[PDB]
């Protein structure tokens, strides 16, 4: 069960990576986008992917939002895979 | 070692325009992003737009007019800014920097001086400065050395390659008629002069033209 | 977009007191406010980043404060080599924006200026010019008034000064005064002077210098 | 396996599309309503529906938050029945 | 409901210069504020949308800045076929809303 | 080719109501809504309300008083607006337009002249107007043509049915005893006159009455 989750786990850590990247890369260039910053963005997407998301960072343009859906989705089936195998191990 | 090098200098005929340039060097990342800042003299800094080579996207400011337009080169580590049809508005310094992506400028180039003008090159001649022969010394001693018919700005006075910087003025250039006129000056003690010799570097980027001039006394 | 506004435009301090320059941002933006120092003719200089956060290779002189849109820069004991524009710059919303900018200025005790008056060169006058130089070295206030005579009679033709920005050596200033003739007009006059008027002494300085 | 999560998302992005539409249907009207255009709906729709709701967008309506409902309803067993297939396919 | 205030009411520009209308929010919108020129006894015509992207069919002269609460809308080197009355509208929140108006005038 | 059409006038007596309309063309979608805008003379604009054809719901501007009800026909295109129990103040004129429900506006109606009045309405009489018998001509010629006695606004002015149009004033309207009149001029070369003809096509929407009128020299 260590491998259903593991793998899940790399493309967690994969997709927050490139999604912190990805969404700096398209939010900058829009007024008023506060989601500009490598560091911050990576807390950005750790909150979205666990889905928690307060509110204080999210991004206003289109590809900041389609990263912000890649981000959302990986982290549901990521999480969800991690609690199906951990459980069942159980 | 510095790491954003500029340009000093770049002429350009009203209508015209220019390609101005900033290689890199040190450390490097794909999360660097390459930001360019325009400084009229007198006025402070305005960011004019930004660049992530690793990528090649650009945004630029919105409140003022396009006057330019961003490129990069990942080998050479040059970032290019180019500014299209200027004007005497858009004549001043230009700096580009670096930032790691986290918000600020750690470092900055050293800017290139840009004059939008009609005008023609000139480099500048440099006559020494000596005491008139009746002029009673001191504990200390001044010479200095005259800058002028040069243009555009700006020029680089330094006092025996930089070794001799204690004491040093160099007063701000005055326009007259198309040519720049500035003069720098330096006091060493009297004694150490003219025994120990004490020349003038002046350099002027916008001819590649850099002078020495040694400053003994009059005959 | 965020607007910064900086707020006075100079200070004047006296020599090692402590300043504070303020930026207001016109929306909270966190911490995310940046200090730059940039003395006459260098580029900026990062002097902390993030509000608070120092830097190395700065002064502990230098420290930051606030949060929101309030901010102040401070410097404990100013000096001389302090004397620079200040900046402040965010990275809270896109796209990044400046303060307007801070000049620093030290209040010091009065200097008597340092004149000095020097003869065209040859080397130039083989060219058919003629520039007579004088110097107005390291005095304060910046204030001072510059004389020239020929043969004993004032001269305000082809006369050019230039002043400089005060010194972040000493605090000082200093001015440069340059007549320009041609050797011609120069091949016919005796002696020329450099009188130099300043509050740090009712009768003027002066320098002179005969061709011959 | 590729059925039972095959149908799921299927009904997800016809909830996620026709969520969108209803909201901005609803929220019209309302003042200070600010899900009142297409586009920001639909990213309002996909941030309730994945839960992450970054409280940016939101309805102020009845109408608007019964849409709201569906749309979360929809996407918790959407996602969830995605994730079981996909967990238990592993 | 948001209130669109547009000073001055009137702009006096020399022809060739560039020119400026503000329009300022009664609360901060992000960037749906969308321009509108309007010539005497014409229709209402869309110039700029978001603040800041561009429409086809309309000079590159015509350009859009700012966000929150402070928009400005600018033309480089008018001339007297931009003589017209300018509008800024709002759909960040409902109702949608317009700006009094700028008068253009060189 | 043109997307919204407005009837260009529609005459009221206070009390009464009008039905305004708006047809469409061109592309159409189930998220389009369609909006109307009042406009006093003299004043910007002021929303009144909006439409979704493809569902039939609307909403109204709550801080003016509401006097519309907004349908729409599917089939035909055509949104409606019902306009009740009118006076002085609702006198305006009111367009419609289609926003994608994106937010903004467009494409816009010509917009329909609207008129609270107890007056009657009258076409106008469009009389010519050539130089002067002893009026001394010079590199280019101004001839024009009076338009009175007619109500209520608008009429449309063209010159040559619209081929002529460099050159061309026509000056607000002028009020008096319930009547409007205003003229319109156009300036030719005096060589292309009046070899070449020129008439003044004169369009009075409220009574569906359009004339055309040559400008010959007189006799
Ligand atoms: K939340």
């Amino acid at each position: 069960q260590w491998r259903a989750a593991g793998a899940a786990t790399v493309l967690l850590v994969i997709v927050l990576l490139a999604g912190s990247y990805l969404a700096v890369l398209a939010e900058r260039g829009a007024p008023g986008a506060q989601l500009i910053t490598y560091p911050r963005a990576l807390w950005w997407s750790v909150e979205t992917a666990t889905t928690v998301g307060y509110g204080d960072l999210y991004p206003v343009t289109l590809w900041g939002r389609c990263v912000a859906v890649v981000v959302m989705v990986a982290g549901i089936t990521s999480f969800g895979l991690v609690t199906a195998a951990l459980a069942t191990w159980f | 070692q510095v790491q954003l090098q500029q340009p000093g200098a770049e002429l350009v005929k009203p209508g015209a325009s220019v390609k101005l340039s900033c290689k890199a060097s040190g450390y490097t990342f794909t999360s660097d992003w390459i930001h360019w800042v325009k400084q009229r003299p007198g006025h402070g800094l305005e960011w004019i737009g930004e660049i992530i080579p690793s990528y090649g996207r650009a945004n630029y400011n919105e409140k003022i007019q396009k006057k330019a337009t961003l490129t990069a080169d990942k080998s050479s580590s040059t970032a290019f800014m180019q500014l299209s049809s200027l004007t005497s508005e858009d004549s001043a310094v230009y700096y580009c920097a670096r930032e790691r992506g986290d918000g600020y400028f750690a470092v900055w180039g050293a800017g290139t001086t840009v004059t939008v003008s009609s005008a023609k090159t000139t480099p500048p001649s440099v006559y020494p400065l000596a005491p008139g022969s009746a002029a009673q010394t001191n504990s200390m001693v001044t010479l200095g050395c005259l800058v002028k018919g040069y243009f555009p700005e700006p020029v680089t006075v330094t006092w025996n390659s930089g070794s001799l910087s204690s004491g040093v003025h160099t007063f701000p250039a005055v326009l007259q008629s198309d040519l720049y006129t500035l003069s720098s000056s330096v006091t060493v003690p009297s004694s150490s002069w003219p025994s120990e010799t004490v020349t003038c570097n002046v350099a002027h980027p916008a001819s590649s033209t850099k002078v020495d001039k040694k400053i003994v006394p009059r005959d | 977009d965020i607007l910064l506004t900086q707020s006075p435009a100079i200070l004047s301090v006296s020599p090692g007191e402590r300043v504070s320059f303020s930026c207001r941002a016109s929306q909270s933006i966190g911490t995310d406010i940046h200090w730059y120092q940039q003395r006459t003719n260098g580029s900026p200089r990062l002097l902390i980043k993030y509000a608070s956060e120092s830097i190395s290779g700065i002064p502990s002189r230098f420290s930051g404060s606030g949060s929101g849109t309030d901010f102040t820069l401070s410097i404990n004991s100013v000096e001389s080599e302090d004397i620079a524009n200040y900046y402040c710059q965010q990275s809270n919303r896109w796209p990044f924006t400046f303060g307007s900018g801070t000049k620093l200025e030290i209040k010091r005790a009065d200097a008597a200026p340092t004149v000095s008056i020097f003869p065209p060169s040859s080397e130039q006058l083989t060219s058919g010019g003629a520039s007579v130089v004088c110097f107005l070295n390291n005095f304060y206030p910046k204030d001072i008034n510059v004389k020239w005579k020929i043969d004993g009679s004032e001269r305000q033709n082809g006369v050019l000064n230039s002043w400089t920005d005060q010194d972040s050596k000493d605090s000082t200033y200093s001015m440069s005064s340059t007549l320009t003739l041609t050797k011609d007009e120069y091949e016919r006059h005796n002696s020329y002077t450099c009188e130099a008027t300043h509050k740090t002494s009712t009768s003027p300085i002066v320098k002179s210098f005969n061709r011959n």
